[PDB]
């Protein structure tokens, strides 16, 4: 290409047709390259077969991300700002419901539109703002309104370093080709100076702002816009200007004290969302690390280091190339990134950071789905990428005899094993259910499987749960409750709307179902696994790193030869996780309603959602559709004429949706061409076709409309089955 | 000032106590495990003398030394010395 | 064409050099003693009210510091050069009345040769040692410690 260059044209290329590999997009006409150009629109293995560009493209076309949350998220605040029940919601929680989205009545719309609490018509929200915004140490809704463009502010200018990259004439190499010290800085000081700076702003304002909210007022009958600086004087009321310190140290005296954070655990009657005195210690106790921590460095030196008998010889040297990957340094991240966002989805509902969360029950569940298809939509593709390493992204074979090299020496044998434990598992991870099934419509309950007749007998109890809450008597210092109220031992008293967490008790029907994950975990993984193991070469296919990682399928021999590659490794690989999550949030909220979300009143006696129906049926994999599936759901197919309505009213597409994912998963390809023919007849007729020949999908862009839509289709399905079943009781 | 002033001071007792502690604990590094106390290199008794560690370590005990009784249940006796 | 805006190791220090050496006559406030009995403070606390002010108020603020700002770029063009700049008048031969020339310092030239008796007995450091009178009111704004005050004392 020209145009022409190199050197001596700003003349633009708008016009002349195509670009993408080399007989390219030719001249004669066709539809195929029109999936083309958006599908591995980004890719690399053309634009240059030289590094240098792309980290200079990556670290640009990255940045339209951070601004985008950032375009996003002011649409947010704004949002829960003027259209906006947050001001109502505050002085009125345990009451409100809240809201941020309204219609406008136009057409049908309205129904959607339901009073939410302090007076108004709208739609709800199970999207946790409304909560983390109760931090604002000022309170006002045009306030918001500020950190609205405060966040537009951030954006067009971190929009605008994009510009102020690859469109400028760019660093290089040594830049990012010199590693030596990334995260030194990174972890150091923002890993550190957020977390830091946070707790600089999380008692400075927040505790005290919500110190005394916790009992009534109406806000501005409380938290002035400056008022918080030198006036260290209402900072009286939650500890002392150091009165006698200087700058921690001993030679301090204690007659009466310690400093703010008088470490907490529990929940505030009045706020369970765990106590605030804490939350800056912790902030503080992590930014030091980080703070100390990001002064390493400058690299190899420490894996350059540690080898062994079996051990891994080429751990030393465990590449060069990771300054010269990416598709490596990207699908390693996936699986943690990833791998730490499910993380989060336990540590928030038996441990919620926000004030009124759990008696708000809706609105951190979706949460603890949300991020939980995170932590597994992520995970794959840390397959994915990997797949892409394994396959192409070095240039020639400078990486030698080391881990790898060694990991594939064995590889029909890591997979080998792996295999077997699903099938122990599976026979031990399911057909345990259809035990039940067939042997309780047989009928004879002496020989279950049930919480109580195959032996187990009243008690769940000691493992170490019963460990945990308990524990503030070792090393442990203490601090009434545990660290997470959900544990064995000791108290009960949790809200005075509905309720929060308790014990959550176990045995079987908790025991099986995670071990159906465990199963299910497993067989995801093999897939995967022997998929980006096996990514350039093997015994059905040697010749077979020749094109790319994706390719449809070798070839009708060998007796099947089309699954194979890795492309497809990372297709049946999503299909199970689609189930790996979506049968963990099918557990979470059984769980959790059947159990702990239920209700107080007098002497406390709790009303749970549903008294504990899971006890003895669950175990029947039935009960999963006599207990959920048919018994809540009578909330979705209810739910016509409302105000979420929106639910039942998707809930039939997306459960259309799905159920079209199959003719593009279960069908041919030169069949829908035979069609598009007899199509492209009729139409030549009356003179109206050829120009673009029209083609039928690209085998494996067959398969891109599949499993895509079975998600979007079988995801939201539930999506919808929810936000309805917890918005109106529970 | 204060008592903060002989704390003024007391910065010493610990960033002195840290950084004197400093040059020695990294000086001849380029080591990173072994010592005398194992493979080869060798003389006893086992000993005696050799920084950082046992002084200034020695040291947060030192500042407790002539503050001690004046600080604590105040002033008692009729001159512990017998001396004018 | 279209404006221009070379960067280079350090175009950003010579504009950065000078954006410091305007806010070290900026300093303002020791530099030009008379001009704050009470002035560094825009308009305490307690503080010193024993507003912040009496005043000089008002509005017409932005359109100064904007319309000024409209010059700050034009001694940046004009004298880009080609000059032309004394338009004169149409007539008049008597105007040899000249005023300076380009002037940096005591004027057109230097000027009025003939001196030295008694005054008597680079030029980063004229620069150096203001910034070391700028971020030094930059804490004085906040230079309190209130609670207590003064520990060396
Ligand atoms: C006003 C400016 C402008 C102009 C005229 C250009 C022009 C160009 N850029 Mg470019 N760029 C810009 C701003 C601009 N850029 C900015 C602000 C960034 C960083 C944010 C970049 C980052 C960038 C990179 C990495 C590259 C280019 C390249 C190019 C060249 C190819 C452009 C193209 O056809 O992409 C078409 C794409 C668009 C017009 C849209 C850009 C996508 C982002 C910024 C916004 C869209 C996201 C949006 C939310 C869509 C998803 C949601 C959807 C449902 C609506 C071309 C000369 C490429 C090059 O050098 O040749 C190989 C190179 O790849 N640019
Ligand atoms: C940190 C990571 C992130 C990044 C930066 C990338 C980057 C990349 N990936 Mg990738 N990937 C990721 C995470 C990431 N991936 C994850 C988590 C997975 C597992 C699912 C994958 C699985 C994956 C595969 C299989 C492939 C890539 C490929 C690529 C490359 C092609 C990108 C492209 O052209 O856009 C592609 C995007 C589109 C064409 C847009 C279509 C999106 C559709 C499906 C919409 C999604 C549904 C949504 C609900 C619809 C919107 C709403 C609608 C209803 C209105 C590029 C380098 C490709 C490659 O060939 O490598 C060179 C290869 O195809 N990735
Ligand atoms: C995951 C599931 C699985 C398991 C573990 C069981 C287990 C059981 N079923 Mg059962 N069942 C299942 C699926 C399963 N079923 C399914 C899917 C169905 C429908 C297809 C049924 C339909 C069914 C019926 C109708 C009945 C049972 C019954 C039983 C019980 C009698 C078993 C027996 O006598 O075997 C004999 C046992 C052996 C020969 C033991 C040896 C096998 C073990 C030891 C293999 C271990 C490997 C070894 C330890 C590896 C170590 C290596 C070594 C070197 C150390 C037993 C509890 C019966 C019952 O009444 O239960 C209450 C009843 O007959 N099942
Ligand atoms: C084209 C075909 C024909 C038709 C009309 C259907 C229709 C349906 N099948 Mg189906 N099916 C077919 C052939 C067909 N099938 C074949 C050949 C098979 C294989 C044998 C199947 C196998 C199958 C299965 C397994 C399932 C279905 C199911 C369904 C139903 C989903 C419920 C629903 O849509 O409520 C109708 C109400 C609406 C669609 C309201 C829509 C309002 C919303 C979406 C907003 C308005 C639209 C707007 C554009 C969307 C927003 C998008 C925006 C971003 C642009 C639907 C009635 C599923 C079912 O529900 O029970 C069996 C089940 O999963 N089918
Ligand atoms: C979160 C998402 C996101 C972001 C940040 C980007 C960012 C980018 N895309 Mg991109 N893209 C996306 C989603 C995104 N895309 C999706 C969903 C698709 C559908 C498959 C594409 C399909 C696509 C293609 C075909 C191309 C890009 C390109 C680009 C780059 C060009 C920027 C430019 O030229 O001027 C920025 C221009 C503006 C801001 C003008 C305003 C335009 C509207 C949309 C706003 C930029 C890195 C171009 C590229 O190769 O660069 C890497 C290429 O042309 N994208
Ligand atoms: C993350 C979000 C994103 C999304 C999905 C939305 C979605 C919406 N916004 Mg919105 N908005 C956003 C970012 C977003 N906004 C940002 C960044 C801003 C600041 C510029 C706004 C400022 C804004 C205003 C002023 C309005 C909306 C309105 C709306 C609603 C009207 C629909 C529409 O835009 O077209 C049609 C819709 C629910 C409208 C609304 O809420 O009335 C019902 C109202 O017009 N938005
Ligand atoms: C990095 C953090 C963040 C930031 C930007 C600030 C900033 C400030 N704090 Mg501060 N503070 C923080 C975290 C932070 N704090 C935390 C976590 C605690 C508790 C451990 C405190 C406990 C605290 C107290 C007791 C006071 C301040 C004061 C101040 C102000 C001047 C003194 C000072 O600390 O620095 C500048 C350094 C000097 C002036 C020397 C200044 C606005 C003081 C104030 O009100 O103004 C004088 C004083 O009251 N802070
Ligand atoms: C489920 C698993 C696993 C996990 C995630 C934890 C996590 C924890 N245990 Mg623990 N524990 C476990 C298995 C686990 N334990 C087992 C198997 C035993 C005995 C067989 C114990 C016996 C035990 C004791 C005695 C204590 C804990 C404590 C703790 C907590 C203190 C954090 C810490 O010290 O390390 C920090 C790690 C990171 C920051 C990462 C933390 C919640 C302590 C506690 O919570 O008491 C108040 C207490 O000291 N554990
Ligand atoms: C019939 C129709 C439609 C349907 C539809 C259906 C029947 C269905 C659909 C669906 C869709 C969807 C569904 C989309 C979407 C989405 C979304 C937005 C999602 C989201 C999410 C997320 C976030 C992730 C996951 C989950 C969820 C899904 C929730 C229409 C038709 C027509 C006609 C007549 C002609 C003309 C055109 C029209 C007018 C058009
Ligand atoms: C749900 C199946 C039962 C199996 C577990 C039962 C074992 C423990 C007994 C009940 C557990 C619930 O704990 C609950 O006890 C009491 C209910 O009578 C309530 O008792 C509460 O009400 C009264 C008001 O002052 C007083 O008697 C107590 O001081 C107070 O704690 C509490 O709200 C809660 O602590
Ligand atoms: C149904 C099906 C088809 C047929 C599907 C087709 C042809 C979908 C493509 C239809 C396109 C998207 C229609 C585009 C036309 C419009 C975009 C043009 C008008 C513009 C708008 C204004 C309407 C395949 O090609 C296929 C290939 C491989 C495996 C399975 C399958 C498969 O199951």
């Amino acid at each position: 290409l020209v145009d022409r260059d190199p050197i001596k044209t700003s003349f633009e290329q708008w016009a002349k047709p195509g670009h993408f590999s080399r007989t390219i997009a030719k001249g004669p006409d066709t539809t195929t390259w029109i999936w083309n150009l958006h599908a591995d629109a980004h890719d690399f293995d053309s634009h240059t077969s030289d590094l240098e560009e792309i980290s200079r493209k990556v670290f640009s076309a990255h940045f339209g991300q951070l601004s985008i949350i950032f375009l996003w998220l002011s649409g947010m605040y704004f949002h829960g700002a003027r259209f906006s029940n947050y001001e109502a919601w505050l002085n009125d929680p345990t009451h409100i419901g809240p809201s941020a989205q309204v219609v406008w009545p136009i057409v049908g719309q309205e129904i959607l539109n339901g009073d939410v609490g302090g007076g108004f018509r709208g739609i709800q929200i199970t999207s946790g703002f409304f909560q983390i915004w109760r931090a604002s140490g000022i309170t006002s809704e045009l306030q918001l309104y500020c950190t609205a463009i405060g966040a537009l502010v951030f954006a067009g200018l971190m929009l605008f370093a994009g510009w102020f990259h690859y469109h400028k004439a760019a660093p290089k190499l040594a830049w990012f080709q010199d590693v030596e010290s990334m995260l030194n800085h990174h972890l150091a000081g923002l890993l550190g100076l957020g977390s830091l700076s946070w707790a600089r702003h999380q008692v400075h304002v927040s505790l005290p702002i919500n110190q005394f909210l916790n009992a009534g007022v109406d806000p501005k009958e409380i938290p002035l816009p400056h008022e918080f600086i030198l006036n260290r004087d209402l900072l009286a009321q939650l500890y002392p200007s150091f009165a006698e310190g200087a700058t921690p140290f001993f030679t301090l005296n204690w007659s009466k004290y310690a400093d703010f954070l008088t470490f907490r655990g529990g929940l505030d009657p009045l706020t369970g969302g765990l106590w605030l005195t804490d939350i800056a210690h912790h902030h503080l106790a992590i930014a030091i690390l980080f703070l100390i921590a990001g002064h390493m460095y400058r690299i190899k030196d420490i894996l350059e280091a540690h080898k062994g008998p079996f051990t891994g010889q080429g751990h030393k040297g465990l590449y060069e190339i990771l300054t010269t990957s990416w598709h490596a340094q990207l699908s390693i991240n996936l699986a943690m990134l990833g791998s730490l966002t499910i993380v989060v989805a336990q540590h928030m509902y038996s441990m919620p950071p926000y004030p009124y969360l759990a008696t708000d029950y809706a609105t951190q569940l979706s949460l603890f789905t949300h991020h939980m298809w995170i932590g597994g939509f992520l995970i794959v593709g840390a397959a994915a990428h990997a797949a892409i390493f394994m396959v192409r992204d070095y240039d020639p074979t400078t990486r030698y005899n080391d881990l790898l090299d060694r990991v594939l020496r064995h590889r029909d044998a890591i997979i080998s094993h792996l295999n077997w434990v699903c099938i122990f598992l599976g026979f031990h991870s399911f057909g345990l259910y259809i035990h039940n099934d067939t042997m309780s419509a047989l009928g004879r309950p002496q020989d279950m499987f049930s919480d109580t007749a195959i032996q187990l007998q009243p008690v769940f109890a000691q493992w170490i749960q019963n460990t945990h809450a308990l524990a503030p008597g070792t090393t442990a210092p203490g601090a009434t409750a545990s660290t997470s109220l959900t544990w064995g031992g000791g108290d009960l008293v949790a809200v005075g709307n509905k309720v929060a967490l308790l014990p959550i008790p176990l045995g079987t029907a908790d025991f099986l179902v995670h071990h159906i994950h465990a199963f299910t975990i497993h067989v995801t993984v093999l897939i995967l696994l022997k998929g980006v193991l096996f990514a350039r070469s093997s015994r059905l296919i040697p010749d077979k790193a020749n094109l790319g990682f994706r390719f449809p399928c070798d070839g009708p021999g060998r007796g099947g030869t089309c699954q194979v590659s890795a492309w497809d490794h990372v297709f049946l690989g999503l299909f199970w996780m689609y189930n790996s999550i979506s049968v963990v949030i099918f557990h979470f909220s059984w769980k959790m309603q059947s159990d702990v979300w239920g209700t107080i009143n007098d002497q406390g006696v709790v009303t749970h959602i549903t008294a504990g129906n899971f006890a003895q049926s669950s175990i029947t994999i039935n009960g999963w559709l006599r207990d959920f599936l048919w018994a809540q759901a009578s909330q979705v197919i209810q739910s016509y004429g409302s105000s979420l309505s929106a639910y039942g009213l998707f809930f039939l597409g997306a459960h259309f949706v799905w159920a079209f994912s199959l003719m593009f998963l279960f069908s041919g390809r030169g069949y829908w061409q035979e069609l598009i023919e007899s199509i492209v007849w009729a139409h030549n007729k009356l003179k109206v076709a050829p120009a673009t020949q029209p083609r039928a999908l690209s085998i494996v862009q067959g398969r891109a409309v599949g499993v895509t839509h079975y998600l979007l289709g079988g995801i939201a399905t539930t999506w919808a089955f929810f936000l309805a079943r917890i918005i109106a009781v529970g | 000032d204060y008592i903060g002033s002989s704390t003024n001071l007391i910065m010493v007792t610990t960033t002195t106590l840290m950084l004197f502690a400093g040059r020695f604990g990294l000086a001849p590094s380029a080591n990173r495990k072994a010592t005398a106390g194992l493979k080869l290199e060798a003389r006893e008794s086992g000993l005696q003398t050799g920084d950082p560690a046992g002084f200034t370590l020695a040291d947060t005990l030192a500042c407790g030394a002539v503050g001690h009784i004046m600080g604590v249940g105040i002033v008692l006796g009729l001159k512990n010395t017998g001396v004018l | 064409s279209d404006p221009e805006g070379t960067g280079g190791f350090i175009e950003p220090k010579w504009l950065a050099y000078g954006e410091i050496i305007n806010g070290r006559y900026a300093m303002l406030g020791a530099v030009g003693a008379i001009a704050p009995e009470i002035l560094g403070k825009a308009g305490w606390f307690r503080t010193g009210f024993i507003y912040n002010y009496w005043a000089d108020s008002y509005t017409l603020f932005v359109f100064e510091m904007a319309l000024m700002g409209f010059a700050e770029h034009r001694r940046f063009q004009d004298w880009a050069k080609p000059g032309s700049m004394g338009k004169q008048y149409f007539l008049g031969l008597e105007k040899g009345l000249g005023g300076s020339g380009e002037p940096a310092y005591p004027g057109g030239p230097f000027f009025n040769p003939l001196g030295f008796g008694k005054d008597e007995k680079k030029l980063k450091e004229v620069k150096n040692g203001r910034l070391a009178m700028l971020a030094i009111l930059g804490y004085f704004v906040q230079a309190l410690v209130t609670g207590v005050g003064p520990y060396q004392n």
